[PDB]
């Protein structure tokens, strides 16, 4: 039974129209399939089906710039006035004996205006210090493109343990995001006047920065 | 209308059996000309599908798992349901339930109805329950502008926790990160709320985390007293 | 009085259309017919012929007998494949083939969409449509052909009315073939509306005749 083919990823400008290409195994060009959208970390969503002949028959609440089109073996979905909201995988899929898929086409869509993140730290609790831990949190959010690149200051010189850092992810708002975890033990929190935490985000760096021991 | 959702454990020791169970509001699983459908999408990859059953006609598997799939139909509770023996680390995937749509004017099968999906962890390892702390709003947040406080939700497995506020009332303002996994092999995450910057002192902020995994779910009022208790 | 003269053919293999029996095929009217009795050029297809020996009686001696394109092959069928229904059981002179009266519809590609059709009898006279019903062997044969494991057939007119659903199941070999197709027929009334809908497993009628039957009997005589 057939197979299907799509390259694993796309990109385009706002505004464009995209095509994203659907290859159907040697011996199955008279085939129909379906097209579907995984926006990030949620279930896929129906978007039309498609004869061999070009003809795309949307789903419910599908807008009209999504359509789509056949040339032999490929199989198209166009994607007219691209908009940020579009950025997702397209998964192909069809029948034979079984139910089957495409790999997927990542699309990223470019043309966002570049945008400088937005630390925001964090310092021990008064209940984790209790627990005999501690953990400062330096959450950055809102930044376009992706590359970001963060260091601890311990005072005013490097940390080299107790660092992790999550990989950047897109955004409910399509602006990337990303955790700084430095977990210490009480008394090393103590032992400095203040940590920082330095995100530096396209050779332009943004500082925060946490002290201890006034409050009781 | 028609909403699919599956349930189940999120995780499964090896060689145990992998059960989950799709809910069907807005439609019967009696009615139609439907199949009632799994899929899976292990982490980071493509979608699999795994096999359908309706109630009367035919059902249909994915050769390489029908050995171990058992499909079932509850056509009273609306309800249909996964069984999948003998699973290993490689049957780690979030499972989605769907309706494939046997639509008999053009002779098409397509899934036009999925659900939300669940995660299912593969792990001889055991659930940890999070600690749960809050992180106060500072004085350099409160001043002209806006303010942010949150929660640090430490050290649980595995993966999700779900965040929410005021038990559902907040949303606006309300930012969940992604987790991050320690050498530990154990997540943490944050969720934060930015703020009118009232000083926030009778304006009250309760975090609601909830892991299923270990049955935790935890009510931290994020007292906004920075650090200034007693 | 001038009797249809059948050769190697019996009654099933002229009304079908087995490729053998091309030569000899209208005559326009008889009395009675000669045919070869337990001929193995009726049904090459193998099968079960349904009221075979009422319709032998019906054709036995008729006043006038004319054939026509009730479903023209080129035409009726757009959404499926009205070629490759063909095989070795029934072979015509080198390739494989089937019977001249009926097409095996198969899948297009992929997917096969409910057909139906219908016919109004505007002849004049009485229309006897013949169909068949194909079994095939296992559940892959029958995505093969027709992809829709669950499928149904329905042949109605006012008179007659039937829903078949395909019996999936490996059966003795015979002309190298596991599966089975059986052959039904009907009479439309003048005026009556013959429809076919199906989603799979349907032999189409392509050629009808329009008859004028006799009174009483005719005769059947073997060789
Ligand atoms: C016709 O008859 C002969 C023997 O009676 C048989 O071998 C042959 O295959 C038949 N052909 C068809 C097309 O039915
Ligand atoms: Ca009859």
């Amino acid at each position: 039974q057939v197979e299907l083919t799509q390259s694993p990823s796309a990109s385009a400008s706002l505004g464009t129209s995209v095509k994203l290409t659907c290859t159907l195994s040697s011996g199955h060009s008279t085939y129909a399939i379906a097209w579907h959208q995984q926006r990030p970390g949620k279930g896929p969503r129906y978007l039309m089906n498609l004869s061999s002949g070009g003809r795309h028959t949307r789903g419910d609440g599908i807008p009209d710039r999504f359509s789509g089109s056949s040339s032999g073996a490929d199989r198209y979905l166009i994607i007219s006035s691209l908009q940020s909201e579009d950025e997702a995988d397209y998964y192909c899929q069809t029948w034979d004996a079984g139910m089957v898929f495409g790999g997927g086409t990542k699309l990223t869509v470019l043309g966002q205006s570049k945008a400088a993140p937005s630390v925001t730290l964090f310092p021990p609790s008064s209940e984790e210090l209790q627990a005999n831990k501690a953990t400062l949190v330096c959450l950055i959010s809102d930044f376009y493109p992706g590359a970001v690149t963060v260091a601890w200051k311990a005072d005013s010189s490097p940390v080299k343990a107790g660092v992790e850092t999550t990989t950047p992810s897109k955004q409910s708002n399509n602006k990337y995001a990303a955790s700084s975890y430095l977990s210490l033990t009480p008394e090393q929190w103590k032992s400095h006047r203040s940590y920082s935490c330095q995100v530096t985000h396209e050779g332009s760096t943004v500082e925060k920065t946490v002290a201890p021991t006034e409050c009781s | 209308q028609v909403q699919l959702q599956e349930s189940g454990p999120g995780l499964v020791k090896p060689s145990e059996t992998l059960s989950l169970t799709c809910t069907v509001s807005g439609g019967s699983v009696n009615t139609g000309s439907y199949y009632w459908s799994w899929i899976r999408q292990p982490p980071g990859k493509g979608l699999e599908w795994i096999a359908y059953s309706s109630v009367s006609g035919t059902s249909n598997y994915n050769p390489s798992l029908k050995s171990r799939v058992t499909l079932t139909v509850d056509t009273s509770k609306n309800q249909f349901s996964l069984s999948v023996r003998s699973v290993t680390a490689a049957d780690t995937a979030v499972y989605f339930c769907a309706r494939l749509n046997y639509d008999i004017l053009t002779g098409y099968y397509f899934f036009d109805f999925w659900g939300q999906g669940t995660l299912v962890i593969v792990s001889s390892a055991s659930t940890k329950g999070p600690s749960v702390f809050p992180l106060a709003p500072s004085s350099k947040s409160a001043s002209g502008g806006t303010a942010a406080l949150g929660c640090l939700v430490k050290d649980y497995f595995p993966e999700p926790v779900t965040v929410s506020w005021n038990s559902g009332a907040l949303t606006s303002g309300v930012h969940t990160f992604p987790a991050v996994l320690q050498s530990s092999g154990l997540y943490s995450l944050s969720s934060v709320v930015t703020v009118p910057s009232s000083s926030s002192g009778t304006q009250t902020y309760i975090c609601n985390v909830n892991h299923k995994p270990s049955n935790t779910k935890v009510d931290k009022r994020v007292e906004p007293k920075s650090c200034d208790k007693t | 009085v001038a009797p249809l003269h059948l050769g190697k053919c019996n009654i099933a293999g002229w009304i079908l259309g087995n490729p053998e029996c091309e030569s000899l095929s209208t005559a326009s009217s008889w009395s009675y017919i000669v045919e070869t009795p337990s001929s193995d050029n009726g049904t090459c297809y193998p099968g079960d012929f349904i009221d075979y020996e009422e319709l032998r009686e019906q054709l036995s001696s008729v006043s006038s007998f004319e054939r026509f394109e009730i479903f023209p092959k080129t035409s009726s069928w757009p959404n499926h494949d009205s070629n490759k229904g063909v095989t070795a059981a029934c072979p015509h002179a080198g390739a494989k083939s089937f019977y001249k009266n009926l097409i095996w519809l198969v899948k297009k590609g992929n997917s096969y969409p409910k057909l139906s059709k219908s016919y109004i009898n505007d002849k004049g006279k009485e229309v006897l449509v013949l169909w068949g019903i194909h079994h095939p062997s296992t559940s892959a044969d029958q995505q093969s052909l027709y992809q829709n494991a669950d499928a149904y057939v329905f042949v109605g007119s006012s008179r007659y009315s039937k829903k078949f659903k395909p019996e999936i199941a490996i059966r003795p070999k015979v002309r190298d073939q596991e599966g089975r197709m059986n052959y039904y027929w009907t009479l439309v009334e003048p005026g009556d509306k013959i429809t076919f809908e199906a989603t799979g497993n349907l032999v189409v009628p392509r050629y009808a005749f329009a008859m004028e039957r006799n009174a009483g009997s005719g005769i059947i005589i073997s060789d």
